[PDB]
């Protein structure tokens, strides 16, 4: 004997979750296939609505049936009207038109494998607990990233900073691509069209020495690279723009894992938060950005509303996911013509996961910065 | 609003079977401003 | 993915004393079931 | 063949296919083509 | 031994009627897994 063996372990510990609490099931039937479809309808005005109906009012077909559209322009709408002359012959008939909306439900699981030597000689006692534990850990995991893959991949507000419009086009080479105070009140006024509403309202404000008051704002899901950036951000008026979230914990309430507020947005910091990495532009000169894996690394600034995740559950009773599980633990239980001895065990996850990403507004904007 | 259901309500010589349907809105628009000193305006070159 | 296997034709085994799965293709079962040298097809 | 006593009667062991369905029938020099590392170890044959 | 083909890196697949095991090798499955003449190694 050379050293004394202490018997309590160091285990890591479990990665807070932050998306799988925002989204709302659909269940789907058992007997039937493996897709769930949806009929959104659109507003008559809206340039989506597009329709064969459009004979004009004082005419023939203009293959337009939507009269003026969106085009909120003074010098068009006029033009546009629906003009009736005292003989009621014909007008703009109108038409409307429905979306199609598919979601699929896709198949994912796990399995491993011990010897019963494995469990028997081994320096620690307490293997067979560590293992489920951190099994049943990654696949809390591994659902977390399935959830927020699609909704970083679906989100109609999508905006970059500058003048870049894809991801090739980010770079940190010249004047870095980066986020604005300009940029995020954009992305709040976006989204004041419609779709996302207001998560949370407008803090009044407390009486205290240090609080500030800010206004109604939606979740924003941050990655911790760029939380930096978000603090040293010059408003307009070369003062702070990142409120921290100690100048209003007393006013209002808090969401959990809060760093602080811009404009209409109140920042979330998640700890796994998945980047474009290395989908930037080639690192010639990198000035020294954190963002550098053969190219430059893209992250994302993500606002999901509460109507745009409808994760479809198989059969999974009111839930995201159900983990089915299945222990052979060695001995009688797996004897076969394959090992007549039994010297093998089996434990496998198998789990069904799938989203629908309805009404598609929310506001996914990338940079690149560290 | 008038609304001619398919049906007894839109049968005619020229659809004996009668099938077609109908809603129409009409309306009057007007607008009259008494007071346009009340009336103001600023025009503006929005930023980006 | 084992379906593209499946769909391709080739079906598949398990493989118990360690290791994942082999796939038995055409020529390999008529390859795997030769006798002698007059018993595997032509080509090899 | 005829039946799985034939296969066995042959000398030939047949393995069950999982998936797929079937029965692999594998022969002395099927087993040993397969149970080969490299183009060394092949049978005189090939 | 058994343990004696897993450190060669093989894996081996056992058999359900008259075999027991059937040792499988990465060049026997390569061959094994093949449709037509076009899918066997330089070496056949």
């Amino acid at each position: 004997r050379l050293d004394y063996y202490y018997k309590k372990a160091l285990v890591d510990a479990a990665k807070e979750m932050y998306f799988g609490q925002l989204a709302e099931v659909t269940n789907m039937p058992k007997n039937m296939g493996k897709q769930i479809k949806l009929y959104h309808y659109v507003p008559l005005l809206d340039d989506r609505n597009v329709n064969d109906q459009g004979i004009d009012a004082a005419g023939a077909t203009i293959a337009n049936g939507n009269l003026y559209g969106s085009s909120k322009d003074i010098g068009t709408i006029p033009s546009k009207l629906p003009a009736l002359t005292e003989n009621g012959g014909r007008v703009n008939r109108v038409g409307f038109t429905r979306i199609q909306l598919i979601g699929s439900i896709k198949k994912f699981g796990f399995f491993y494998e011990w010897t019963q030597e494995a469990m028997d000689f081994d320096t620690d006692e307490e293997l067979d607990s560590h293992l489920i534990q951190e099994a049943v850990k990654g696949a809390n995991e591994i659902t977390e990233d399935q959830l927020q893959i699609d909704l970083l991949n679906g989100a109609g507000v999508v905006r970059y900073p500058g003048a870049a419009t894809s991801n090739a086009d980010m770079t940190g080479e010249g004047t870095a691509t980066v986020v604005t105070y300009e940029g995020l009140v954009k992305m709040g006024i976006t989204l004041n069209d419609n779709l996302c509403p207001m998560q949370t309202k407008l803090i009044a404000g407390s009486l205290m020495t240090d609080t500030r008051t800010i206004q109604g704002a939606r979740a924003l899901y941050i990655g911790s690279e760029l939380e930096l950036q978000l603090r040293k951000m010059k408003d307009p008026f070369d003062n702070a723009a990142f409120i921290p979230v100690q100048q209003y914990a007393d006013a209002g309430n808090l969401l959990k894992g809060e760093i602080g507020s811009i404009a209409s947005f109140r920042v979330i910091v998640v700890p796994k938060m998945l980047k474009w990495a290395g989908a930037g532009a080639t690192v010639t000169t990198n000035p020294g950005y954190y963002a550098t894996s053969g190219k430059y690394d893209v992250f994302p600034m993500l606002c999901v509303g509460s109507g745009s995740f409808t994760t479809i559950g198989f059969q999974t009773d009111g839930k995201t996911v159900k983990f089915t599980t299945y222990t052979k633990k060695p001995g009688i239980e797996t004897v076969s013509y394959a090992d007549p001895y039994g010297e093998m065990g089996l434990t496998s996850i198998k789990w069904y996961y799938g989203s629908l990403i309805l009404r598609p507004e929310w506001i996914a904007l990338f940079k690149t910065v560290a | 609003t008038y609304t001619k259901k398919p049906g007894i309500e839109t049968v005619s010589y020229a659809d004996p079977y009668g099938e077609m349907g109908l809603t129409s809105i009409k309306w009057y628009y007007g607008s009259l401003i008494l007071r346009p000193e009340w009336i103001a305006l600023f025009k503006t070159v929005a930023a980006m | 993915d084992v379906d593209a296997i499946l769909a391709d034709g080739k079906q598949a085994v398990a493989v118990k004393h360690g290791g994942g799965l082999v796939v038995v293709g055409e020529l390999g079962a008529q390859v795997l079931a030769a006798k002698d040298v007059s018993e595997l097809p032509d080509g090899v």
